[PDB]
């Protein structure tokens, strides 16, 4: 997740917590406040795709 | 919490770094300060004066133009014409909204 899109040829590295509503999660990963990174889970079991 | 850009100039060379520094409120260097975290780019190369610069931030590239001439005016900018030749073009890929200049002080007061 992110606030706005990316410009061409830029990169954004930031360990922040992105909240969805009015509640300001200051360093909290509680409700409506999540981690922006997510792994893939590449297994040799998975079909092409 | 985000990246930054740092171009300083000591007595011989120029060093440019795009690390993730945490900056103090009054940065300078005495007649010194730079952090180093997750540093993704580095580049080192080689009132009678006036030195002019133009900075642009276009498509993941940083553009710098430069020109210097000798002046003898009292205190203004001169009323002539001179054009600014290109200097360097750096692929930094960041977001820039503010900037701040550095000075070479004499009395170190990390305020
Ligand atoms: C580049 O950085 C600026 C400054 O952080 C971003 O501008 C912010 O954008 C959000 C969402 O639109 C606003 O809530 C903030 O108020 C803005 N800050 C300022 C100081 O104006 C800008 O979005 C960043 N560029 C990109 C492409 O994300
Ligand atoms: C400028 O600083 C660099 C380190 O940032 C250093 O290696 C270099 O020798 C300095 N240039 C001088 C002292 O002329
Ligand atoms: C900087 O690098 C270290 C080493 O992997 C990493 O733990 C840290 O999260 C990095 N900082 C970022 C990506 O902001």
């Amino acid at each position: 997740f992110r606030k706005s899109n990316l410009k061409p040829f830029e990169r954004d590295i930031s360990t922040e917590i992105y909240q969805a509503g009015s509640t300001p999660c200051n360093g909290v990963e509680g409700f409506n406040c999540y981690f922006p990174l997510q792994s893939y889970g590449f297994q040799p079991t998975n079909g092409v795709g | 919490k985000t990246q930054s850009l740092l171009i300083v100039n000591n007595a011989t060379n120029v060093v440019i770094k795009v690390c993730e520094f945490q900056f103090c409120n009054d940065p300078f260097l005495g007649v010194v300060y730079s952090s180093a975290n997750n540093c993704t780019f580095e580049y080192v190369s080689q009132f009678k004066n006036l030195r002019e610069f133009v900075f642009k931030n276009i498509d993941g590239y940083f553009k710098i133009y430069s020109k210097h001439t000798p002046i003898n005016l009292v205190r203004d900018l001169p009323q002539g014409f001179s054009a600014l030749e290109p200097l360097v073009d750096l692929p930094i890929g960041i977001n820039i909204t503010r900037f701040q200049t550095l000075l070479a002080l004499h009395r170190s007061y990390l305020t």
